[PDB]
């Protein structure tokens, strides 16, 4: 079967450059176009590049905002098509896709990470969400756990050290000011909390930091 | 550029038909921008569905099809299924470079509505000695996943300072999503009453939360 394989996306400071790679493997793919296309959570999807596989004949198209910038590109020999990004701003981050198009999209790649950001290694400030006095009367409480000002993705938050697992709710990761935060809560029987103790351990494998806070009322 | 749009959202129920549409900036779409379809559900899966207009990729259900209605390009699921939500993009060629639209967000109903459960938390203790506080208002299992929040403080409509996470599917289907309202520590001493309202299908829930206790 047909596969593609991405590769060479990570991390890289605004002006700076990166080369992608788009490995396929099947068929003779003469007659296929590869596109690259881009997504962020801001503009889902948008088309950035694309080639002609024809050994005997090569045209490409850029997207207008890449023009001058990315260079799309193909060896044979090793069966690739390459996307080269220089001058990278904020705005061409995203997880960058290989297509096999022909007539329509008919093979995808698994997508590389290509993030262009200035901040450092930041870890996590994690602080307790606690009810107010006004949610104390409730059969269930939901506490909580902010994680906040940390980079990059992901964390990973964990209740009681995994031994809560139901009620859990991780919510997606905002961005503020090239740093992230996002939050995560427990909901148990108002009997167990806080006559037993409740504690969040989350994780920033990227800075080796574990942090753990119990949940105590306020 | 040669900007192309479609409907954000539609819902549709099992073994009905929808039709999302897809209109060029330039003028009427025709069968000369080769309009493409493409399905993209959780994980980044990608699937062609149309491509020429109206060109069936092999394997995609005969229930899909492309089309032309007047001034835009148009697909037509005929008796939806569960397995259609997702999010469909339409792509037109433009003589020299392709475009996507935003993107529809399709909802086919797999279960029945749920109400969102909402929890306000107030800034931590540790938090404000940074001189910043940061009020939480959690959501979850609502459906569809679609919820609108806006916030008060001292009974006033707050403008900036807000941000709301797009919903994520939980492992029942129904949604859960979050809500910062950031204020500096100063502006938290400054008032007494704040509030989330999470409207979801034309229904308001509240948490507020008063100082003054």
């Amino acid at each position: 079967e047909v596969k593609l394989e991405e590769s060479g996306g990570g991390l890289v400071q605004p002006g700076g450059s990166m080369k992608l790679s788009c490995v396929a493997s099947g068929f003779s793919f003469t007659n296929y176009w590869m596109n690259w296309v881009r997504q962020s959570p801001e503009k889902g999807l948008e088309w950035v590049a694309e080639i002609s596989l024809k050994s005997s004949n090569y045209v490409t198209y850029y997207a207008e905002s890449v023009k001058g910038r990315f260079t799309i590109s193909s060896d044979k020999s090793k069966r690739s098509v390459y996307l080269q990004m220089n001058n990278l701003r904020a705005e061409d981050t995203g997880i960058y896709f290989c297509s096999l198009w022909q007539t329509w999209f008919a093979y995808w790649g698994q997508g590389t990470l290509v993030t262009v950001s200035s901040a450092k290694t930041t870890p996590p400030s994690v602080y307790p969400l606690a009810p107010g006095s006004a949610a104390q009367t409730n059969s269930m409480v939901t506490l909580g756990c902010l994680v906040k000002g940390y980079f990059p993705e992901p964390v990973t938050v964990t209740w009681n050290s995994g031994s809560l697992s139901s009620g859990v709710h991780t919510f997606p990761a905002v961005l503020q000011s090239d740093l992230y935060t996002l939050s995560s809560s427990v909901t148990v029987p108002s009997s167990t909390w806080p006559s037993e103790t409740v504690t969040c351990n989350v994780a920033h494998p990227a800075s080796s930091t574990k942090v753990d806070k119990k949940i105590v009322p306020r | 550029q040669a900007v192309v749009t479609q409907e954000s959202a539609l819902t549709t129920s099992p073994g009905e038909t929808v039709t999302l549409t897809c209109r060029s900036s330039t003028g009427a779409v025709t069968t000369s921008n080769y309009a493409n379809w493409v399905q993209e559900k959780p994980d980044h899966l990608f699937t062609g569905l149309i491509g020429g207009t109206n060109n069936r990729a092999p394997g995609v259900p005969a229930r899909f099809s492309g089309s032309l209605i007047g001034d835009k390009a148009a697909l037509t699921i005929t008796g939806a299924q569960t397995d259609d939500e997702a999010i469909y993009f339409c792509a037109l060629w433009y003589s020299n470079h392709l475009v996507f639209g935003g993107g529809t967000k399709l909802t086919v109903l797999g279960q029945p509505k749920s109400s969102p459960s909402v929890t306000l938390f107030p800034p931590s203790s540790e938090e404000l000695e940074t001189n910043k506080a940061t009020l939480v208002c959690t959501i979850t299992d609502f459906y569809p996943g679609v919820v609108t929040v806006d916030w008060k403080v001292d009974g006033t409509p707050v403008t900036q300072g807000m941000e709301t996470t797009q919903p994520s599917k939980q492992s029942n289907n129904k949604y859960m999503a979050s809500s910062y309202l950031t204020l500096t520590a100063r502006a938290w001493e400054r008032h007494s009453s704040y509030s989330c309202q999470v409207t979801h299908e034309g229904h308001t829930v509240e948490k507020s939360l008063s100082r003054a206790d």
